[PDB]
C-alpha cells in the first residue's frame, strides 16, 4: 500500500488551499481516509475523515464550515480543502488510512484498528 | 337460525342443539393456509366425538351420565339454571371445573365397563 | 469529546534500559488506545493498535497494556533508534483525539 | 393483521412474473426540461439519456426518457443514477 | 415423519415448536424390545432435514457469480513464518459496482485452497463446476440442542440399558414423546460436544469383523481440545450490485502464524488406552493394536473438519493417531482454513464462508471417535485402526442409537365367555 | 400413563383402554410434510372406527360378538 | 413437486370431509352406527 | 393555555383497515357443555 500527497505551497491569509492524496494497493472505496494536522510544535490533531464509498464526511468541530472534503473514485484520490486561511494554519498536513471498519446493509461498522499507511506530509504556510 | 338461541335460557336453547351441530362441518402459500384450516376443523370435530365416545355417549345430542353434581362446582337451583340463565353465562360460571368434570365422566364410564365384565347381573 | 493526556514529558533513559510511558483517557475508551512514533522530518508511524498487539514490521521490543482509562507503553530495551516523540490516540470514538506527545531522550 | 398480511402478499406475488429493471441501473446523462414550463414546475422534470440493453447481448441502444426529479439522484448535462441503485433492484 | 422442537439462529428458527419443562417418560415394566441403530430411520430423517436447513438458509443470500473472474495473484511473503509459506495469496481484480457501466479495482487476500492457477492468472476454485452463494453474516448456524418428537399415533421408545451397543434386545425401556436434546455438531474424524458413556468406553459397530464397516467409539470422559486462528484479520466489504454486499479479508495484522488445535498429551494417551482395552475384547488380548493416520483422499476426508467461531478448519490428526499398544505438554495439530466449501459431499452448490473479524478461539469436548480397521488378515495379528472418513449420518447415528419409533395399533381380539346379548 | 400397561397381562391391561385411545388424536416443504402427517393420523383413525361400525361395535371399547373362536 | 402434493392433499381432505358429513347426518337422524335404520317419518304418496 | 394542536398522521396501513373492521369480531364455536339435571343413566 502507498499513499502520495502533494500541493505544498504558500498562501495568503484569506484564501483557500486544496490538497490531494493519491492512493494505491488497496480497494479505494473500502477504507476511510483521515486528515491529520501537525502544527509546528504543539501536537497532532484530527481534522476529519471521508468515506470514499458514499461521500459521508465527519469533521472536527474546530474546522466545521472551514473544511470540506471530497473524493474521486474514477481516479483513486482524495482531497481536502481548507476554505479560509490564517497564519495559525501553518502546518504539515497528513493523509492516513483507517485500517479497519466496513459498510453493510445496516450501516457502517467501525472495528477500531489504527491509522496506517501515512502519506509524506504536505507543508502549507500562511504568511506574506 | 345458527346461534339464534345464544341469548335464550339454557332450557330454551337446549332445543336448538341440532342447528348448531350442523354448522361445524359445512398461489402455494394460499393453498397451504387453506389446507391448514380445513384439517384443523376436522381434528377438532373428531376430538369432541372421541370424548363423547369415551364418556359412553355416542350419537346423542343429549346424554345422561352417573356422575353426581358437586355443589362446589355450582350451588344453584334447577329452576335458576335452566330458566334464568343462558349457556354463555353458565359456561363462564363453571369454566374452573371443566377438566374436573371431564375426568370424572371418564372414570364413571370405566367403572361401568368393569361392571359389564360380569356375567352375573350384579343385583 | 474525550480528552487524552500523557504524563512523562521529556523522559530520558540509557541504552539498554527499560522504558515506560503512560497515557490516560477521560471517560474510558473500550481498550482501544493506539500508539504512534513520530520522528522529526518523518510521517508518524503506528506501533500498537488496540492497547496491545503490534503493527507489522514493528520490533518485538515494543509492548503495552492497560485498564479502561490507564494505559502503558513499554520498550523492553532502549535502542539509539528510539528517539522520538510518542503519541497515544483514542480510536474508540468518532472525534478522534490525540493526546500531547512525550519526547524520549537518550541519557 | 390478516388483512394487512394478505395485501402485502398480493403485491409481492403480482409483481413476481414482471420485467426486472436491473439493466436500467446505469449512469444517466440528464439536463432540465425547459420547454414551456410554468414556474411551479421548474426543475421537476429531467430529460435523461442512456445506453440500454436490447434483445441481443452484443447490441446497445440509446434511449431518451423523461423522469421526475424524485426518482433521480445526482452522482456528485450532469450525471445521475436512479435513486434505488444503492438499495435494491427495481421491478417494473 | 418426526417434527423438531427446541427451548437469528437457523436451528431455533426452524425448530420453532417449544419444549416441555420437566418432560416425563413412562417406564415400561416387563417390556423387552429389540433395537437396531444401524437400521434406524430417525437418522435418515435427521440427515435429510439438516441438508434442507442449509439449503433454505442460504436461499436468500448474495450470489457471488459476478466474482468468477480472472484474478492476478502473488504470494504473501511479508512477515510469514515458514509454517505458512505459500498459504496466502494476495489477489486483485476488476469488479462491478452498483452501476452497470462502472468498475473498481479490488484487492483481497485468499487462502491458496480456494484459488487455482489458470495456466500469474488465477480463478476461484469453484468456477469450472458451479455457482457459489455467500452465506449471510447475520445468520447463525451454531448448533443448539434439538429435540425430535413423534406425531400423535406414534411413540418413541428409549433404551436405557447401560451397556447397550445399539443392536439387539433391551430390557429397561421407556416411552417418551421427544428425544433428549441433540446438538447437531458437524464434524469428521472426531465427534465433538456429544453425550458420554456412563460406565466405560463403548464400541459400537454394525459388523465388527467387516472391514467395510466403521467403528463408532463413545468415550466415558471428554477430551478438551483448544483451537485457534491467532492473527487479527480485518474484514472489508464492497458493493457488487444494488442491495448486495460482499465480504472479504482485507488485511492480516501481525506476523502470520498457522492455525492449530491443542489436546492435553496425557489425557489423549489415557483415553486412547481405554479404547484399546475395549478393542482387545473383540480382537484378542494377545494381539497388537496400532493406530495410524488417514489413508489419503480429499481434504474434507483426511483431516478433522469443524466449524470454530464460524470459521472452517481442516486439522491434521496424524499427531494423534500414531501409537502401538502391546500387552504439562500438549499435542499440537496444525490446521488449514478455507472459505469455499462444498458441504455435505455434494458436487456444486458451493458456499462462501464470509471472513471473521479479529482473532478466533474456541474450546470443544471430544466425546467420541470414528475409526476403521485397515483391511488385513491373520498375518502377524497386528491390526491398525485409522481415523475413518465417514458419512455425516454417522454423527447422528451415534446419538440416536437409543431411540426407536413405533406405531400404535389399538385394535385387537381375544376369546372370552360372552356372546352378543341379543 | 400411556402404554404403562404394555408389560401387563391382557386381563390387567384391558382395565385401562381409554388412555390408549385419547392419545391418538393429539418453509413450504416442511409445511407439506406436516399436513401429510396430520392427514394420515385422521385417515387411520377413521379406518378403525369404520370397522367397529361394520362389526356392530360402534361406540364401545369392549364389544362382544357372535363369531366363535376357532381352536386352530 | 409442490403442485402435485397440494392437489393430492386437496383430494384426501375432501374425501374425509364427505365421509364425516354423511356420518353426522346419521347421528342427527338417530341412525348412528347402522347400515339400515328405521325411523318415525311416514312415507308421503306425493 | 389549553390549546391543543392536531396534525395529519398515519402511514401505518393497518390503521386504515381498522376503520372498516372495527365492528367485526371472530369467535370459535365450542359445542360441548355440561349441566346438572335430574336424569340418571340406566
Ligand atoms: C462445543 O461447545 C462449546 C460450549 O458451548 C462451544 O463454544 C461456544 O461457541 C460460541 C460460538 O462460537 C461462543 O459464542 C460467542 O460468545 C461471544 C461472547 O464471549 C464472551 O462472553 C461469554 C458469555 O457467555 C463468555 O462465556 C466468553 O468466555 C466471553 O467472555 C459473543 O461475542 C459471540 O458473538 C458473535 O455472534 C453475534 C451474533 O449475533 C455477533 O453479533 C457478534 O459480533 C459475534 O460475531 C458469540 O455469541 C461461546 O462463547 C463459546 N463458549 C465458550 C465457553 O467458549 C463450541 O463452539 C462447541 N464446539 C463446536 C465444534 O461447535
Ligand atoms: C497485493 O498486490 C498489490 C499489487 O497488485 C500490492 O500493491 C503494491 O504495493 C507496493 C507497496 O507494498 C506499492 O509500491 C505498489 O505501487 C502497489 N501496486 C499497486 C498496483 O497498487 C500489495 O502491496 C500486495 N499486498 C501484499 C500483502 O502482498
Ligand atoms: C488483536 O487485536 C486486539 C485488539 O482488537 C488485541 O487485544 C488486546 O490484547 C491485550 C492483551 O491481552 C488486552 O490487554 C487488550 O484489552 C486487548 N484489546 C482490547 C480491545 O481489549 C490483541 O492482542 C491482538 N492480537 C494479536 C495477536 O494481534
Ligand atoms: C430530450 O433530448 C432529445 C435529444 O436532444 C430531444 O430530441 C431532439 O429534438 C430536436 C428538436 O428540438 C429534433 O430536431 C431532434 O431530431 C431530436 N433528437 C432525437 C435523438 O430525438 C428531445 O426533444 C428532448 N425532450 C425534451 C422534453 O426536452
Ligand atoms: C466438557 O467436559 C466438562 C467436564 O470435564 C463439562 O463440565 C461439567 O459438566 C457437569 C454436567 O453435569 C457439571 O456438573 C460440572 O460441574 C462441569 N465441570 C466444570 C469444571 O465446569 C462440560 O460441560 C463439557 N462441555 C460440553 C460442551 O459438553
Ligand atoms: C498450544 O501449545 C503451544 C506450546 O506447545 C502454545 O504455544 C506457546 O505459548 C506460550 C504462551 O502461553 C509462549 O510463551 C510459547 O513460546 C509458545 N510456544 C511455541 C512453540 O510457540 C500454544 O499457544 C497452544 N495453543 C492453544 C490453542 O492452546
Ligand atoms: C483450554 O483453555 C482453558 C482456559 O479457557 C484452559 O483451562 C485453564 O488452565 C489453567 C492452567 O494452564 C488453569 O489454571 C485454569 O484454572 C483453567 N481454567 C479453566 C476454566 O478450566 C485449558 O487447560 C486449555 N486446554 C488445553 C487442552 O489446552
Ligand atoms: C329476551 O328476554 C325476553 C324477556 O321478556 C324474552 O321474552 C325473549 O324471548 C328473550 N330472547 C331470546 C332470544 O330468548
Ligand atoms: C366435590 O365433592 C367432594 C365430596 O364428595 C368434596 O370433598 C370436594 O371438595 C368437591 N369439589 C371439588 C372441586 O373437589
Ligand atoms: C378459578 O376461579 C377464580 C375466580 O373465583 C378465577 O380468578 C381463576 O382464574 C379460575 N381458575 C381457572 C383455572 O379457571
Ligand atoms: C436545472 O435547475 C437547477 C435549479 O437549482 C439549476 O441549478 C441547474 O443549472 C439547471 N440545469 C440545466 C441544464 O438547466
Ligand atoms: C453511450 O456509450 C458510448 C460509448 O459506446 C458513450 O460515448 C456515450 O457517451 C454513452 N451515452 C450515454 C447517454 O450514456
Ligand atoms: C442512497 O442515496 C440516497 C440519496 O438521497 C441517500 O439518502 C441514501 O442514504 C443512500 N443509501 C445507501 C444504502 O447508500
Ligand atoms: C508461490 O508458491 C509456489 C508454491 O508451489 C511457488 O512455486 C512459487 O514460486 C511462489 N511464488 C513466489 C512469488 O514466491
Ligand atoms: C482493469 O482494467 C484496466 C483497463 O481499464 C486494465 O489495464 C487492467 O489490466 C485490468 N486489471 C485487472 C486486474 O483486470
Ligand atoms: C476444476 O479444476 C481443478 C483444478 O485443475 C480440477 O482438479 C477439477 O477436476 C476441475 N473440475 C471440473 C468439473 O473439471
Ligand atoms: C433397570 O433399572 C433398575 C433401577 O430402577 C436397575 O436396578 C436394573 O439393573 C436396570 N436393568 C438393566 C438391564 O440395566
Ligand atoms: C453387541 O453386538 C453384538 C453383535 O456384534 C450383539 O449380538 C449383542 O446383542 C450386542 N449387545 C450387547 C450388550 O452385547
Ligand atoms: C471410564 O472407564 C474406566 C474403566 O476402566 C474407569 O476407570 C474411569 O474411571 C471411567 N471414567 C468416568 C468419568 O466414569
Ligand atoms: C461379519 O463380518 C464377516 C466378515 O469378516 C462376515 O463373514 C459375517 O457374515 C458378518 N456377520 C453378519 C451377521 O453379517
Ligand atoms: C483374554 O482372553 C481370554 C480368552 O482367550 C479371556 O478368558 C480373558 O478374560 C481375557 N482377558 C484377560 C485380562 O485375560
Ligand atoms: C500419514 O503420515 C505419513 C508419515 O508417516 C505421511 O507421509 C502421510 O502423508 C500422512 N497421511 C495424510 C493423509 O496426511
Ligand atoms: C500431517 O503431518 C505429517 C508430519 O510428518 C506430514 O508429513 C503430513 O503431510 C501432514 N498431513 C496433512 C494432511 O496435513
Ligand atoms: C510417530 O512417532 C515417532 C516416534 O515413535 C515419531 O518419530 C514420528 O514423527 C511420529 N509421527 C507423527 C506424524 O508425528
Ligand atoms: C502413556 O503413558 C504411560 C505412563 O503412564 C506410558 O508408559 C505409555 O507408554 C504412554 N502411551 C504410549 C502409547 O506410549
Ligand atoms: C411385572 O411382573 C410382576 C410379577 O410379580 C408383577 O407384579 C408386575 O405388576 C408386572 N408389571 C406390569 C407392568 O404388569
Ligand atoms: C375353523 O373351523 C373350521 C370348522 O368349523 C375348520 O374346518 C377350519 O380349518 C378352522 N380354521 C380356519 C383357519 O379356517
Ligand atoms: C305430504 O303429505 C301432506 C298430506 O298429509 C301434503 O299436504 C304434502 O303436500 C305432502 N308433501 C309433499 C312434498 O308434497
Amino acid at each position: 500500500v502507498q499513499l502520495v500527497q502533494s500541493g505544498a505551497e504558500v498562501k495568503m491569509p484569506g484564501t483557500s488551499v486544496k490538497l490531494s492524496c493519491k492512493t494505491s494497493g488497496y480497494t479505494f472505496t473500502s477504507y476511510n481516509i483521515n486528515w491529520v494536522r501537525q502544527a509546528p510544535g504543539q501536537a497532532l490533531e484530527w481534522m476529519g475523515w471521508i468515506n470514499p464509498n458514499n461521500g459521508t464526511t465527519d469533521y472536527a468541530q474546530k474546522f466545521q464550515g472551514r473544511v470540506t472534503m471530497t473524493r474521486d473514485t474514477s481516479t483513486t484520490t482524495a482531497y481536502m480543502q481548507l476554505n479560509s486561511l490564517r497564519s495559525e494554519d501553518t502546518a504539515v498536513y497528513y493523509c492516513a488510512r483507517a485500517r479497519g471498519g466496513y459498510e453493510d446493509d445496516d450501516g457502517y461498522h467501525y472495528t477500531g484498528y489504527g491509522l496506517d499507511s501515512w502519506g509524506q506530509g504536505v507543508v502549507v504556510t500562511v504568511s506574506s | 337460525g345458527f346461534l339464534g338461541a345464544a341469548g335464550s335460557t339454557m332450557g330454551a336453547a337446549s332445543m336448538t342443539l341440532t342447528v348448531q351441530a350442523r354448522n361445524l362441518l359445512s398461489d402455494t402459500h394460499w393453498g397451504i393456509k387453506q389446507l391448514q384450516a380445513r384439517v384443523l376443523a376436522v381434528e377438532h370435530y373428531l376430538r369432541d366425538q372421541q370424548l363423547l365416545g369415551i364418556w359412553g355417549c355416542s350419537g346423542k345430542l343429549i346424554c345422561c351420565t352417573n356422575v353426581p353434581w358437586n355443589s362446589s362446582w355450582s350451588n344453584r337451583n334447577l329452576s335458576e339454571i335452566w330458566d334464568n340463565m343462558t349457556w354463555l353465562q353458565w359456561d363462564k360460571e363453571i369454566s374452573n371445573y371443566t377438566q374436573i368434570i371431564y375426568g370424572l365422566l371418564e372414570e364413571s364410564q370405566n367403572q361401568q365397563e368393569k361392571n359389564e365384565q360380569d356375567l352375573l347381573e350384579l343385583d | 469529546d474525550i480528552q487524552m493526556t500523557q504524563s512523562p514529558s521529556s523522559l530520558s533513559a540509557s541504552i539498554g534500559d527499560r522504558v515506560t510511558v503512560t497515557c490516560r483517557a477521560s471517560q474510558g475508551i473500550n481498550m482501544q488506545l493506539c500508539w504512534y512514533q513520530l520522528k522529526p522530518g518523518k510521517a508518524p508511524t503506528l506501533l500498537i493498535y488496540g492497547t496491545s498487539g503490534l503493527q507489522t514490521g514493528v520490533s518485538s521490543r515494543f509492548s503495552g497494556s492497560g485498564s479502561g482509562t490507564n494505559f502503558t507503553l513499554t520498550i523492553s530495551s532502549l535502542q539509539p533508534e528510539d528517539v522520538a516523540t510518542y503519541y497515544c490516540q483514542q480510536d474508540y470514538t468518532t472525534p478522534f483525539t490525540f493526546g500531547p506527545g512525550t519526547k524520549l531522550d537518550i541519557k | 393483521e390478516q388483512m394487512h398480511t394478505d395485501i402485502i402478499s398480493l403485491w409481492d406475488q403480482s409483481l413476481k412474473p414482471c420485467v426486472k429493471l436491473t439493466p436500467l441501473c446505469v449512469t444517466l446523462q440528464c439536463t432540465n426540461v425547459t420547454n414551456n414550463i410554468t414556474d411551479d414546475m421548474r426543475g421537476e422534470l429531467k430529460n435523461c439519456s442512456f445506453n440500454m440493453t436490447t434483445e441481443l447481448r452484443d447490441k446497445k441502444q440509446k434511449v431518451y426518457s423523461l423522469f421526475y426529479r424524485l426518482d433521480v439522484v445526482q452522482i456528485n448535462n450532469k450525471e445521475y443514477r436512479l435513486i434505488n441503485c444503492n438499495t435494491s433492484a427495481i421491478t417494473q | 415423519t418426526l417434527f423438531c422442537a427446541s427451548d437469528h439462529n437457523v436451528w431455533a428458527t426452524h425448530c420453532c415448536v417449544p419444549t416441555d419443562p420437566n418432560p416425563q417418560e413412562i417406564h415400561l415394566e416387563n417390556v423387552t424390545e429389540e433395537f437396531n441403530m444401524w437400521k434406524n430411520n430417525m437418522v435418515e430423517q435427521m440427515h435429510t432435514d439438516i441438508i434442507s436447513l442449509w439449503d433454505q438458509s442460504l436461499k436468500p443470500c448474495v450470489k457471488l457469480t459476478p466474482l468468477c473472474v480472472t484474478l492476478q495473484c502473488t504470494n504473501v511473503t511479508n512477515n510469514i513464518t515458514d509454517d505458512m509459506r505459500g498459504e496466502l495469496k494476495n489477489c486483485s481484480f476488476n469488479m462491478t459496482t452498483e452501476l452497470r457501466d462502472k468498475k473498481q479495482k479490488v484487492y483481497s487476500l485468499f487462502y491458496r485452497l480456494d484459488v487455482v492457477q489458470i495456466n500469474k492468472e488465477y480463478r476461484l476454485i469453484n468456477c469450472n463446476t458451479s455457482a457459489i452463494t455467500q452465506a449471510c453474516p447475520k445468520v447463525s448456524f451454531e448448533p443448539i440442542p434439538i429435540h425430535y418428537c413423534a406425531p400423535a399415533g406414534f411413540a418413541i421408545l428409549k433404551c436405557k440399558d447401560k451397556k447397550f451397543n445399539g443392536t439387539g434386545p433391551c430390557t429397561n425401556v421407556s416411552t417418551v414423546q421427544c428425544t433428549h436434546g441433540i446438538k447437531p455438531v458437524v464434524s469428521t474424524q472426531l465427534l465433538l460436544n456429544g453425550s458420554l458413556a456412563e460406565e466405560e468406553v463403548i464400541i459400537r459397530s454394525e459388523n465388527i469383523t467387516n472391514n467395510a464397516k466403521n467403528i463408532l467409539v463413545q468415550l466415558n470422559e471428554s477430551v478438551q481440545i483448544n483451537c485457534t486462528r491467532p492473527n487479527n484479520n480485518t474484514v472489508k466489504s464492497i458493493r457488487i450490485g444494488p442491495g448486495q454486499w460482499f465480504y472479504y479479508t482485507g488485511d492480516i495484522i501481525g506476523d502470520i502464524r498457522q492455525a492449530h488445535c491443542n489436546v492435553s498429551k496425557a489425557t489423549w494417551n489415557e483415553t486412547l488406552g481405554k479404547v484399546v482395552k475395549q478393542l482387545r475384547k473383540h480382537f484378542g488380548n494377545n494381539t497388537i493394536i496400532r493406530f495410524a493416520n488417514s489413508s489419503g483422499g480429499d481434504l474434507e476426508v483426511t483431516t478433522h473438519s469443524f466449524n470454530c467461531g464460524g470459521e472452517f478448519f481442516y486439522c491434521n490428526t496424524s499427531g494423534l493417531f500414531n501409537s502401538t499398544w502391546i500387552s504439562n505438554d500438549s499435542i499440537t495439530l496444525p490446521c488449514r482454513i478455507k472459505q469455499i466449501i462444498n458441504m455435505w459431499q455434494r458436487i456444486g452448490q458451493a458456499m462462501y464462508a464470509p471472513p471473521i473479524q479479529g482473532v478466533i478461539r474456541c474450546v470443544s469436548n471430544i466425546t467420541g471417535l470414528i475409526l476403521t480397521r485397515d483391511g488385513g488378515s491373520t498375518n502377524s495379528t497386528t491390526e491398525t485402526f485409522r481415523p475413518g472418513g465417514g458419512d455425516m449420518r454417522d454423527n447422528w447415528r451415534s446419538e440416536l442409537y437409543k431411540y426407536k419409533v413405533v406405531k400404535i395399533e389399538p385394535l385387537g381380539v381375544a376369546p372370552t365367555r360372552c356372546k352378543r346379548r341379543v
